[PDB]
């Protein structure tokens, strides 16, 4: 989850609207086992 | 940033240590200071009596005696101005505004004034400190300005203060913040009508002790 | 030298003023005082500067009639420690107790001198408890009386001057500026709020 | 004395207005002497 | 900040030193600089004959000697935008204006142009510094560029420039300062319409004589 | 500044070297990027075969192979907002826009949208960077993101990526260049409402081949 704290403080002559970028990885104790042909295509 | 170690002196130990699950950083709700906003106070050892493994640990205990390390961030624009006053202070009484000189008569802060909660609670007259006591002076207590043009952090260390070692956590509250906009909020039209200011708490050192199921 | 807290504190002021008629109908004759640091506003704005206190007492007692010519008369003082029961008239049994300390002083002779020493539960005196239990830090009685067998149809009035001593203090606090309203509670007033700077002319003065 | 020495300038889309804060405080030289009680209280 | 320590050489001494109250900051009041400025110029050793102990010990002696160390701060916000150039100028002599050349009908500088005092005086032909001299090529005197982009602030450290080791500090001044909007001020609406521009100065290893009580 | 070294290798050598008047920065024209933009790539071999000597002794040769250093600016001022993903891409076949299951009549890019030259060329539907592969993961190439509240620079070192090492600077277009505001340009109404975007691109080592006068 991801809350707003406090608030989006902005001085004058500026835009109060953004965004935030998500990405996201594995680590090194990702470990993956039983091969098995994908779904994505028809 | 720079550290205002209150008091000169480390929270220290002198009953259970969780030492895991409780030093982390408890984050509160950001407040939105505006143009005529008055400012805010919290009672610490009754903000986290509510919030996770902490409030578990302070409710179902009888003793207790933990330190904290604060952090006020309050991030605004480069073309916002103003200055805050964040300030802790030991034994926060909050006063009754009165004209009564009878006991039964003259009014007393209720249970949702001296025990804001998880959500503080807002002065009314920021100038007497709620408490006859005039603010100008309040730099006696361990302090920091927020100034809106060269930082927008603040942390104070602040050890345990008590007579006696070991007191109850709920019905005693060691001591307070108070955040005081001193200069007030000021923007061009067009900017961002309210700035947020995040708290974030971490119980340094704490013991709990006699704990009743 | 005279700057420091021992010197601050350290001066034989006057705490408290007992009155006493042993009359009649209303034969009362004893003069229970609970005695509390925060009788005049001097001392109170002087001790509310600090947060914790630890200090020993004298008490000394400057008994005069009401005109103020002093005949011979035996005087009991008794000093009835926290937690035991105060006596309810002049000769009850709560007067040949023992544990209660007594002083038996003639008016004729120097005034009455005694020193009482740090009596709290916890380990220093708190004036300012932010919670729930005023806290429960007390240091006693004073019910004074005159012994006697036929009952005295005087009327005197006793003064009870108090000095500190060994004063130690902890966690200064600003100093209170508002009036006050009541004994044992901080409470302002709302509306008319004194500003702690009397107003000038302008801002570019020297007035 | 505080003085305006050249101006307060200011670029567009900002308020011309700030406050300037006085503090002030004794120093190690300070030294007191003649106790006497105060006169703020009645 | 950068020192531009003017034709290398420190001022040093060769008659009275002060030494103690002629050694400080003397704070001239600020310039409001606008859209439709000019520039300014200020003759240095009759800027500070008014102004205390420096001026009282400057009018009752007759001989004098001293460098200078200026410094000139410019403070802006970050939406204004322009240019400055600040020039000391050794015997900056001011021409006069006009078209005749007839001894007593062509025009002379009066006695508040040539001598501005400690409120300084505007240009009024920038281009040809009010000398018939273009000021492309002013640069060739000790000079730094206050450009509101990169610094505020300008310092020259100026050593005594003349061919008599001892002259009079009423009847000739020295060298001069010129400070010109090379840029033009430019600023959106709604911002501060003017900037200020401050100025102190040093007199650096002062020395005094012949005084007449 | 950071650099993202492309792969981990240094473009090396394996013919004539011209060492002097190619590894020269050339410039390429700055890009307007807008609200409503979409982005823009580059086929890098051909981008420089209209520019100089470089142009000139990869036209007139036959075998060809080097390394680039890149330079990528997006100066914007302090109150604009947005965000740019800059990646190459080896071997960045430009597919066709259609529904169209026969030969000759599925569509094809033609050839200056193939090649787009020293102009560049904007993309149709940048969410599958216009080859059917979705841009989200489109960061498993050597990338760096333009944040325009963090940096305004960015520099790759990309290494000679072919499966022969020869080949023709004419007809086949070694690695692409894609530059995409992933968060759009926002800003408020006063502001520049266009902001540049430059290219310098370096030829580290050079080699030509077998040329044809």
């Amino acid at each position: 989850t991801l809350w707003y704290q406090t608030n989006y403080v902005v001085p004058p002559e500026t835009p109060g609207e953004a965004y935030i970028i998500a990405m996201g990885a594995a680590q090194d104790n990702f470990t993956l086992k039983i091969c098995k042909d994908t779904d994505e295509v028809t | 940033a720079n550290i205002v170690l209150a008091y000169g002196e480390w929270p220290e130990y002198c009953p259970t240590r969780p030492d895991v699950s409780v030093n982390r950083f408890y984050t509160l709700d950001s407040k939105m200071w505006q143009e005529n906003s008055t400012g805010w106070y919290w009672k610490f050892p009754d903000v986290l009596n509510k919030t996770g493994v902490f409030g578990q640990n302070a409710q179902f205990h009888y003793l207790y005696r933990s330190g904290f390390c604060l952090h006020v961030q309050c991030n605004a624009s480069k073309f916002h101005q103003g200055a805050l006053l964040v300030a802790v202070i030991p034994e926060f009484v909050i006063a009754g505004r009165g004209s009564n000189t009878k006991p039964n008569e003259a009014p007393h802060p209720g249970f949702t004034t001296t025990f804001p909660g998880t959500t503080g609670a807002t002065f009314h007259d920021p100038y007497v400190l709620d408490s006859g006591v005039p603010l100008s002076q309040a730099l006696i207590y361990p302090h920091q300005w927020i100034n809106l043009r060269t930082n927008n952090c603040a942390t104070v260390i602040v050890p345990y203060i008590n007579a006696v070692p070991f007191d109850s956590a709920i019905n005693h509250s060691n001591f307070g913040l108070i955040v005081i906009p001193v200069s007030p909020l000021k923007y061009s039209s067009g900017a961002t009508t309210a700035i947020p200011i995040t708290i974030t708490i971490a119980p340094l050192n704490s013991e709990f002790g006699g704990l009743r199921q | 030298l005279e700057t420091t807290i021992n010197h601050f504190f350290s001066r034989s002021g006057l705490v408290g003023v007992v009155n006493l008629t042993d009359g009649g109908t209303d034969t009362t004759g004893y003069a229970t005082w609970d005695i509390d640091i925060m009788g005049f506003v001097q001392l109170r704005r002087k001790c509310e500067m600090f947060t914790y206190m630890r200090f020993n007492a004298e008490f000394t007692f400057v008994t005069t009639t009401k005109n103020g010519e002093a005949r011979p008369y035996m005087l009991q003082y008794m000093y009835v420690p926290p937690g035991a029961p105060k006596p309810t008239g002049r000769d009850a049994f709560q007067w040949q107790t023992a544990t209660n300390p007594s002083v038996f002083v003639k008016l004729t002779d120097p005034p009455a001198q005694v020193s009482v020493p740090f009596m709290s539960p916890a380990s220093a005196y708190q004036w300012f408890y932010d919670g729930y239990p005023c806290p429960n830090n007390m240091m006693g009685t004073f019910a004074v009386r005159v012994v006697s067998r036929e009952a005295s149809q005087l009327k005197l009035q006793t003064r009870v001057y108090m000095k500190l001593k060994h004063v130690r203090a902890w966690v200064p606090r600003p100093i209170r500026s508002q009036p006050y309203l009541l004994k044992n509670f901080p409470n302002y007033d709302s509306s008319k709020i004194t500003n702690s700077a009397r107003d000038r002319s302008s801002i570019k003065q020297a007035n």
